[PDB]
């Protein structure tokens, strides 16, 4: 198995696992909520044109990402 | 010859008994003549002569003087090998504690004297004086007296006050301690001290005390006074080159002890002051500690090398120790190695041995056969002849080599197909030639592996080679019975190339009389290898009394499939070669040939497959080129499209519509979808070529492109690597787990530029590092599973149980991931299996369910088969032959004496190394099929509007067709909106349930008026005023911010009459009030007309890898254990938030002591008036396995583990028969705890071996008394291996010092009886062909 | 919030915790603690940064 | 009791660093022999 | 001999086959016997399996023949 084919299986498991773990965080189909779920701000219509199912607004999600940057 | 090995403590008289003298000087040798001294460390008067039958003096040097003792030097004329076995002693001038019996952590001396370790280590190093039988002079025996306290307490007391310090004190304590007198007084206070810690300590000490009386050891033997020295041939002083020498470190440690003992001897001869003699005795005690175990006291002293010295404990313990590194892992004569090459002219049962290696390995065989035929007279003449390698010794050697197997073995021997025996065929060169089919059984390729070859000398080992280890006797994988000799890459390209059609090839539409005409047409060049013709085919079918009924027809085949039909044996039909014949098709063809015809025609068929595959792959000319990677023409457009998309989302992140995290997620998703698009375009561009024609029209066909012909056949690799050749490479990973968002839009038929090539190396370097780190830990799990399952051998033919697991396939939601014919095959029917008419027995009982029986019960559509399992076998220290099943490496039923514990350890470890060495986690019911709904736990109510909502707890969904078997299996939520009624067969395409996790109602049973009594807002509810519609909401609270005036009290959901009379529960004389746990969305009012099943109170809202099979066998307790319903009966809550809630399940006919400390953070599945039986769900998540064994049966942790371990194996795609996890589980939970000790001879709080419990309870019920009941315990596979019976076995995988001290003080014995025991000891194993020898020796003991 | 935990409030008791972290058991003299600390990060014969 | 919390924290997380033991040693003991004897005791 | 399949089904156990053929090969090699089946230039442990294959050597046949060798 030449020691660089098991490397190939490990690397393809790495890429596929990471890319599936990202694509599960795209929340493709959802409901049109029109209001953010931590602020009640009107989420603009171009943003729902981008992502169907954004329960968070742009900058409250930005705050969520900045809080999740470290952990906890 | 000895039959048992007994361990004890060495008597001082016995230490002097082993001795052949006393070592007095720390001199080793003469320094001038290199001679042994007169009484030194390497003495000759004590240990013996340096030369065989020759004195040290030189006088009685003759072989006529054998046995006499010289008068000048005192040596005995013997062999010099007698100083390998002769000990001497060192009489220590002061007693000294054995550090094994003191600085062990149980500390047997400390636990024995009823004093803690700080006491004895203070007294031993001369700090405290200790009272030994102190009369009546105002003292306590076994008391610390510090020096000033001893001095001022010696005042006013003319009694001699009996206060010693050091090992004299501990020795006079250990001698004056009566063990049995203390046992009687300890049991006397045990008559009157039923506490927890008190009784625990009393019985904990009394266990070691009762062992110490029944053993026969003396407690004063733990304090050493005379010291045994090793023989000089076990600490040698070898003379090396140039005058240089080399000793062992035990020489330095014994020299330290002899120095300190001689100096202490002088310091007690000299009447020295007491402080320097205290320091000398403490130094000598420290030297004894450094000699016996250099480092248990601290620190391990280093010599002129800066590593610590190896001591006697370090010479038995450790990785390099004799127990590990020399009792099993040991070099072997009649062995050799060289590299492997292919040489495919071989058959399946021969390896190609070189001729110099066969000249060397078979030397005594050559000598015996060469002088028996008398071509040499002397064995010196034979030696000079075969050193000359004359023209006759090759004839004698090829005579010798004829039927004499050689064990070819390659180094990472993960399973038993790493060692197979081959007949040797003499080749020239220096490389072992090795049959190409078994390269997938050794995992041995030809980039330079070397196979070690051994020779079986004896006729018993020659016959073991021929009868078990021959490569044709092992052609089924012992993990799962599929053949392991699957043709791997060139054979499948040949068999795929010859048997895959072309639309217009030469010689189309001819009619041939058979395969002979087809090979004659192809070999003359009139027909192509794949041209659709009409061949006349004689295919034989044994669909009668083993008949081979022949039938000749006119098939529509190609030429090459007809040519390949000649190598097929009789019993196979023609439709098995009338196809493409990829890799899985040859696997199924060899499997069909085995299942139909047996073992030998499968071997001849696999050889003919290999020959035909290599030959027609050679005649293929199947090259690979640069034009075999056709780059898709739409690849530029998909790359430009994705670059336009990520430009657009780069804009909308510059516009602040999305953040950088969502922008990274969006470009990762966009580039991955574009990579899938490019791969789809090239895979559709590649697999269809255009060919023309019989009539001259365009006609698509499957392309003969060699890269597609390699990917599609399963020759080598799959369409992912073809994506990285022609299509784009994709998104590349990082060692952080992250994904590099700039993908690789190029490939390997074009180039990669410098940036993409630097990007690729993160993932490739991480992959190669994890590969080369996994191979340094290849069989750690195989080792950890042979420790737990060493001594499990099939001993009984049929124990005769009636129990067993009842096997049903893995229907998880929709499809079935693994059917019944995978599992129930080969297992033995524990009962009689009836038809779905429940009228006739299909398979009687005690039957090996082969593929005919499993074909029969799958034609009869049987669904619930109760197999005979290993975890319910009624035999002891073994399994029966039927509770296991069949062999799986042979297809027969298993034999008496197969080591199925080691076999299953290997069949979990060797497929288990194909798993990832690092772990990885990954509305309305979709009703598809039609049929009848079956429900267990079914208590449903009608609604007014025709819908349904189920008010019973675990009513999960089972769909049945008209076949008996389950179709759709799902968990119905508690009160989801059903369009399903009851029992009526519905059609597919209509929702059965509209679930919502925001919806968990407390839907009523009877219709009526929900008035509220004991209902006060403010201390029970929140003030919920929904402005949303203007409804009256009463959303109940937890124990957080309400009062304690209404905390323990619950609000009533009481549904009453139109007048206001309290309606009864149907069946129960209790009222109708459904009191609520936390967070229920209530819409109600007092006195509103609602129907039965009204939505009153809605409640709101797969890991893989080898570490998972690590953690599944170690049986970890997860940090979120799904708590259960410990006892059957209806439920009530308990105390509100003293940290945790309580919950009193109250049995309606039994006692209710269980108010379980339930945390409030893990929310209830249940309501607090909802009857759940034992073994029922409360929390949600990973269920702890010990709770399955305590509550449910032993077949419910057996079904739990072997479905959870196989959920790791089937996730990656590795198949394994589930016998192999069941013999590990059967050896896991062989501990029972006693609860009712009864007339059985065990304590209450006692954990013992279960199959000793089941035989005492067999015999103490066989009298007129009654026996114990037991609660089964389950342990981890590093902890189940701890509680072995042997101490020779246990000291090879556990820590030897803690094992050997625990073994010595018990006076323990080892009747050997085990695989690892007798392997160390040098006997036959009790497993294999040595089972009958352990019958032959267990016959002579009952003589 | 690390001042909310910090039991020391001036430099004389600050060197106490530093001297009892370096060399425990001994009573920290007012010069013995301070001469240890100032030589630890600000003297060329103990703290060499190249 | 601090070394008991060291035992409990080690068995509660499955490991111990040098920082956790050096934070859970007492105040009275100084030199490095006894503390790595304690490391053997916990080891 | 390639496979012992007829031999293991003619005895019924794979390990007692090894023991019985080992006993027969010992008698044929050093004990002093003659091959019951003709040896086609086979080694001694292949004649033993070809004697077991033809039903001519089992455990009880070997034992009653040991009785008869003691009988003189
Ligand atoms: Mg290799
Ligand atoms: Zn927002
Ligand atoms: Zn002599
Ligand atoms: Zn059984």
């Amino acid at each position: 198995s030449d020691e660089a084919d098991e490397a190939y299986s490990v690397t393809e498991q790495l890429t596929m696992t990471g890319i599936n773990r990202i694509r599960q965080k795209i929340n493709a189909h959802g409901i049109p909520v029109y209001l953010c779920e931590a602020c009640g701000n009107p989420i603009p219509e171009a943003r729902r044109k981008i992502f169907p199912g954004v329960t968070l607004c742009v900058e409250c999600q930005a705050y969520q990402e900045r809080q999740r940057k470290h952990y906890a | 010859e000895f039959d048992a090995i007994k361990i004890a403590l060495a008597s001082p008289d016995m230490i002097r008994s082993w001795s052949f003298g006393e070592v007095k000087k720390p001199e080793t040798i003469n320094y001038r003549t290199f001679k042994p001294e007169r009484d030194g460390l390497f003495c000759a008067r004590i240990f013996g002569p340096v030369k065989d039958y020759e004195c040290l003096c030189g006088k009685y040097k003759r072989l006529k003087h054998r046995g006499v003792i010289c008068e000048k030097c005192g040596v005995e004329v013997t062999q010099t090998k007698v100083r390998r076995e002769r000990m001497g002693h060192i009489e220590l001038a002061s007693p000294t504690a054995h550090i094994w019996f003191l600085k062990s952590l149980p500390s047997r001396i400390g636990l024995l004297l009823d004093m803690p370790l700080r006491d004895i280590e203070r007294v031993l190093y001369f700090e405290s004086y200790v009272v030994i039988e102190g009369g009546m002079t105002n003292l306590e025996r076994q008391q610390i007296l510090t020096e000033e306290q001893y001095l001022d307490a010696l005042e006013e007391f003319g009694d001699e006050f009996d206060a010693k310090m050091g090992a004299e004190a501990i020795q006079a304590l250990l001698k004056s301690m009566d063990l049995e007198q203390e046992c009687e007084q300890l049991r006397e206070e045990l008559n009157e001290t039923n506490s927890e810690t008190k009784r625990k300590k009393l019985t904990k000490r009394i266990k070691l005390l009762e062992a110490f009386v029944q053993s026969g050891n003396k407690p004063e033997w733990m304090i050493l006074t005379v010291l045994p020295v090793l023989p000089p041939d076990l600490r040698p002083l070898v003379p090396l080159d140039g005058g240089r020498f080399a000793t062992s470190d035990l020489n330095d440690l014994y020299r330290r002890v002899i120095n300190r003992n001689n100096r202490l001897k002088r310091l007690l001869d000299l009447a020295a002051p007491d402080i320097i003699v205290r320091n000398e005795k403490r130094m000598l005690q420290e030297a004894v500690d450094a000699l016996l175990d250099n480092g248990r006291r601290g620190r391990a002293i280093t010599g002129s090398n800066k590593r610590p010295l190896k001591s006697l404990a370090d010479m038995i313990k450790g990785k390099q120790g004799r127990f590990r590194q020399n009792l099993l892992g040991k070099r072997v004569d009649y062995s050799g190695r060289s590299v492997i090459t292919v040489g495919p002219y071989l058959r399946l049962h021969q390896c190609g041995l070189p001729k110099k290696m066969a000249l060397e390995l078979f030397k005594p065989f050559i000598y015996g056969k060469l002088e028996l035929r008398g071509l040499a007279t002397t064995i010196k003449a034979a030696k000079k002849m075969v050193e000359r390698e004359e023209a006759v010794v090759w004839d004698i050697l090829d005579e010798v080599i004829r039927e004499h197997p050689v064990l070819l073995n390659r180094a990472p021997t993960l399973h038993r197909l790493g060692i197979q025996a081959f007949e040797p065929v003499l080749i020239e060169g220096k490389a072992i030639q090795l049959h190409p089919l078994v390269c997938a059984a050794y995992n041995a390729d030809f980039d330079g592996d070397q196979m070690a070859v051994h020779v079986p000398l004896t006729l018993e080992a020659q016959l073991e080679a021929r009868a078990l280890m021959m490569s044709t006797n092992n052609i089924l994988s012992p993990a799962n019975g599929e053949p392991i000799i699957v043709p791997s890459q060139d054979v499948v390209l040949g068999l795929y190339y010859m048997t895959r059609d072309c639309v217009n090839a030469k010689g189309e539409g001819m009619v041939l009389t058979g395969p002979k005409e087809a090979e004659r047409l192809y070999r003359s060049g009139l027909a192509s290898l794949h041209a659709r013709v009409k061949v006349r085919i004689t295919e034989y079918e044994k669909d009668a009394n083993g008949e081979l009924v022949a039938k000749t027809s006119l098939k529509d085949t190609t030429v090459g499939r007809a040519i390949l039909w000649m190598i097929v044996p009789k019993g196979l039909p023609y439709s098995i070669v009338n196809q493409a014949l990829g890799k899985k098709a040859i696997s199924k063809m060899l499997n069909t040939c085995y299942r139909i015809l047996g073992l030998k025609p499968t071997v001849i068929f696999a050889d003919q497959i290999m020959y035909t595959g290599f030959a027609y792959a050679a005649r293929s000319g199947a090259s690979v080129g640069i034009d075999d990677m056709v780059i898709p023409e739409k690849k530029h457009e998909i790359i430009s499209e994705a670059e336009a998309e990520v430009a657009e989302i780069q804009e909308q992140f510059q516009s602040g519509l999305v953040t950088a995290g969502e922008r990274y997620n969006k470009v990762i998703d966009i580039w991955a979808a574009a990579n899938d698009r490019v791969s789809k375009a090239m895979m559709d561009n590649l697999q269809t070529e255009t060919v023309i024609n019989r009539d001259g029209q365009e006609e698509k066909q499957v392309s003969f492109n060699s890269i597609y012909m390699m990917a599609d056949s399963g020759a080598r690799g799959s369409a992912a690597q073809i994506r990285q050749l022609a299509g784009m490479r994709g998104l590349m990973a990082k060692p952080d787990g992250s994904i590099i968002e700039t993908p690789i839009t190029a490939n390997f038929r074009e180039g990669l530029n410098v940036l993409q090539y630097f990007i690729s190396t993160h993932g490739a370097r991480k992959g190669l590092a994890d590969t080369a780190l996994k191979t340094a830990n290849s069989g750690y799990l195989t080792r950890r599973l042979v420790d737990v399952a060493q001594d499990l051998v099939v001993t009984e033919d049929d124990c005769g149980t009636h129990e067993g697991i009842m096997m049903t396939p893995v229907i998880e939601g929709g499809d079935v991931k693994e059917p019944l014919r995978d599992r129930v095959l080969g297992r033995v029917t524990a009962e009689d299996v009836l038809k779905p008419g429940t009228a006739d027995i299909l398979v009687p009982r005690n039957t090996l369910l082969h593929e005919q029986w499993c074909d029969l019960l799958e034609e009869n559509s049987v669904d619930a088969v109760k197999v005979r399992s290993v975890v319910s076998c009624d035999t002891d220290f073994g399994v029966c032959a039927h509770c296991y099943g069949r062999d799986l490496a042979r297809g027969h039923i298993i034999n008496k004496g197969e080591a199925i514990g080691v076999i299953a350890a290997q069949s979990i470890g060797e497929p288990g190394t194909q798993l990832t060495m690092r772990t990885f986690h990954i509305s309305s019911i979709q009703v598809k099929n039609k049929g009848s709904i079956k429900l267990s736990n079914v208590k449903s109510v009608v609604n007014s509007s025709g819908k349904l909502v189920i008010t019973s707890r675990n009513t999960e969904l089972k769909l049945i067709d008209e076949f008996g078997r389950t179709k759709e299996s799902y968990k119905v939520p508690y009160g989801a909106v059903l369009a399903k009624g009851d029992g009526e067969q519905v059609a597919g395409g209509e929702t059965v349930a509209n679930w919502d996790p925001h919806t968990m109602p407390v839907i009523t049973e009877v219709s009526g008026f929900v008035r509220f009594t004991d209902m006060i807002d403010g201390q029970t509810i929140t003030r919920q005023t929904d402005e949303l519609t203007g409804l009256s909401s009463l959303v109940v609270l937890d124990s957080a911010e309400r009062t304690a005036g209404g905390k323990d009290l619950r609000p009533a959901l009481k549904i009453v009459d139109a007048q206001g009379n309290d309606v009864l529960i149907p069946g129960t004389d209790m009222p109708a009030q459904y009191f609520l746990p936390g967070k229920a969305i209530v819409q109600l009012e007092d006195g509103v007309q609602i129907s039965s099943g009204d939505t009153l109170a809605r409640i709101p809202q797969i890991t893989g890898g080898l570490p998972r099979v690590a953690d599944l066998f170690e049986a970890r307790r997860p940090k979120e254990p799904a708590i259960l319903a410990e006892i059957s009966g209806i439920v009530s809550f308990g105390k509100e938030t003293k940290g945790k809630r309580r919950l009193v399940i109250t049995p309606v006919d039994g006692s209710d002591p269980y108010e379980e400390m339930i945390p409030k953070w893990r929310q209830l599945n249940v309501f607090e008036g909802e009857r759940v039986e034992r073994g029922d769900v409360i929390s949600d998540g990973p269920e702890a396995p010990h709770d399955i064994l305590r509550l449910r049966g032993v077949h419910a942790v057996t079904r739990y583990i072997v479905n959870e371990v196989q959920d790791v194996y089937r996730l990656q795609g590795v198949k394994i028969n589930d016998k192999h996890i069941e013999v590990i589980v059967r050896q896991m939970l062989r501990k029972a705890t006693i609860v009712n000790a009864g007339s059985s001879d065990f304590l209450e709080g006692e954990q013992v071996e279960y199959s000793r419990v089941k035989i005492a309870n067999r015999e103490l019920e066989a009298n007129g008394k009654v026996g114990a009941t037991y609660s089964r315990d389950l342990l981890g596979i590093t902890k189940a291996s701890l509680a072995t019976e042997s101490f020779i076995s246990a000291a090879s995988f556990q820590e030897t010092t803690r094992v050997l001290t625990e073994a010595a003080v018990a006076g323990k014995r080892d009747e050997l009886r085990g695989l690892k025991e007798n392997v160390i000891v040098g006997r036959l194993i009790p497993a294999g062909t040595g089972y009958a020898y352990h019958q032959d020796r267990m016959r002579r003991r009952a003589a | 919030e690390t001042l909310r935990v910090d039991p020391t409030n001036d430099r004389l008791s600050a060197l106490v915790e530093i001297y009892r972290m370096m060399r425990p058991g001994e009573p920290p003299t007012r010069e013995a603690a301070e001469s240890l600390f100032e030589n630890l990060f600000f003297s060329e014969d103990r703290y060499d940064l190249s | 009791s601090q070394l008991k919390l060291l035992v409990t924290r080690g068995k509660e997380q499955g490991y111990l660093t040098y920082a956790e033991v050096n934070d859970h040693l007492p105040e009275d003991i100084v030199d490095s022999d006894q503390i790595e004897d304690i490391i053997q005791m916990i080891n | 001999r390639v496979t012992v399949q007829d031999a293991v089904e003619k005895i019924g156990n794979r390990f007692d086959l090894v023991l019985v053929a080992a006993r027969r090969a010992r008698q044929m090699q050093v004990g002093g016997k003659d091959p019951l089946v003709p040896e086609e230039n086979d080694k001694t442990t292949v004649i033993a399996l070809r004697e077991i294959e033809e039903g001519l050597i089992n455990n009880q046949i070997l034992d009653v023949r040991e009785r008869q060798e003691q009988q003189e």
